[PDB]
């Protein structure tokens, strides 16, 4: 633990500074350090953790796709042999991406998920677990691809089950989970019908619960509902 | 790749 | 040399891939590796080197300014003592920025500048030397600030002298040097009049040489001329 | 900070 000598509160403060500076790798390292203090995370702290790693892995995913596309072109019929470099460098980026995913899954497994008893924490972390398995799945091509996919599904499904029992249909965490699980279905599980059904049902059940909310909660819920709608527009 | 909407920072 | 075992040509190829993937830290490390092969760089290779490090140091400069601004606010009259974290983290970023600048200056000194005899290479590298000293100057506050500033000026001045003797007034390297030296004057040397005079004279002498150029060279020169004009608009 | 125009990538 490179952050082992820094106070928890200082790590959180520095994570917030890092976010303002758009230094997401630093933000992620500070939040990793905070998690490794062993105390449970507050709502705000969970959001900092997620934002940091989401930004880091996002850069790597975008880079991977660029490189993958080039590599695929280099293997078309009529493309000139450019040598091993494209593959080597796509592998380098892929391996770093996988390391980031393993790091996050490691924090969730040691010991964020097992100590999370409230619905809002447990659903948040299990959604994250599904998400980072999904990012692994996006780059997986080996004999482990099926098990990675099944790990994503399993985490998403446990999260869905708790969210349906314990949260209202407008809960932004619940909505965000459904959004992400629907995308999992669509393009990881090759289940577009399931994707569409989940997104529709989720949208419709939130719509019918909006009347219960404050103006501020209404804004939070309708933001994610619009994402469901955006995908449904592309899918139907 | 056409990327669909997922929660949070669209950082990719 | 982490890149010591990779072929020069492969490092260059990977630098180009890294650029397409917006992986500038990788791009910089690959070009560092290429330089350390000890051969002189071509025009394209010099541009890859410059772009890579410019992108890296650019992120650090933007982050430094965010943090510096917060720190300065925290030291205003009526601001609550937030402890040492803001300063510590601004220092962390500053130190990394300084490392990147030292790395680039190290490559220029060992041995890019001394082997560069053609005007287009020698002016390019001396401009870079001025630029990275300027980035050091932006964050310098110690008893070395004056010497850093003088190092920037000295490098810029040698570049200017060669550029005026050996290049036409529309040469994009010459124009880019003058642009940057003018900004040095304006906000590092506290010499706004010198900044304005240099930018004006440079613009006017390029304007009068445009008639000699092809359409493509005309585009290249007028792009940088517009930057001179943009600053002059802000300055007058 | 108002940053003036300098050559190349405006990466800051
Ligand atoms: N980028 C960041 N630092 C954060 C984003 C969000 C956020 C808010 C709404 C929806 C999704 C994410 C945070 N949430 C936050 C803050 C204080 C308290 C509580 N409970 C939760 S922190
Ligand atoms: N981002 C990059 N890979 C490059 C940018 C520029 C460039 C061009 C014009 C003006 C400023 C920068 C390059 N220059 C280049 C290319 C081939 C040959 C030669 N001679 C020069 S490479
Ligand atoms: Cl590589
Ligand atoms: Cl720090
Ligand atoms: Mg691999
Ligand atoms: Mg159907
Ligand atoms: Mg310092
Ligand atoms: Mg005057």
């Amino acid at each position: 633990g490179a952050m082992g000598s820094m106070e928890r509160a200082s790590l959180i403060q520095k994570a917030k500074l890092a976010e303002q500076a758009e230094r997401y790798e630093d933000m992620a390292a500070f939040m990793k350090g905070a998690v490794e203090k062993g105390e449970e995370l507050s709502c705000e702290e969970r959001n900092l953790l997620s934002v940091a790693y989401k930004n880091v892995v996002g850069g790597q995913r975008a880079a991977w796709r660029v490189l993958s596309s080039i590599e695929q072109k280099s293997n078309e019929e009529g493309s000139e042999e450019k040598g091993p470099e494209v593959r080597e460098y796509r592998e380098k980026v892929e391996t770093e991406l996988q390391g980031v995913c393993d790091t996050v899954l490691g924090l969730l497994d040691s010991h964020l998920i097992k100590e999370a008893g409230d619905a809002e924490s447990r659903v948040f972390y299990l959604k994250m677990k599904g998400d980072y398995y999904r990012y692994l799945a996006e780059v997986a091509t080996g004999d482990d691809k099926k098990r990675i996919i099944d790990s994503a599904r399993s985490a998403y499904q446990e999260a869905m089950d708790i969210s349906k029992k314990e949260m209202p249909p407008t809960n932004p965490i619940r909505l965000g989970l459904a959004l992400n699980f629907s995308v999992f279905h669509y393009e990881i599980a090759n289940s577009p019908e399931e994707a569409i059904s989940l997104a529709k049902t989720t949208f419709d059940e939130a719509m019918a619960d909006l009347h219960t909310l404050s103006e501020d909660s209404y804004k939070d819920s309708t933001l994610i509902m619009q994402l469901l709608r955006d995908n449904l527009t592309l899918w139907t | 790749k056409l990327m669909f909407k997922t929660e949070g920072p669209d950082s990719d």
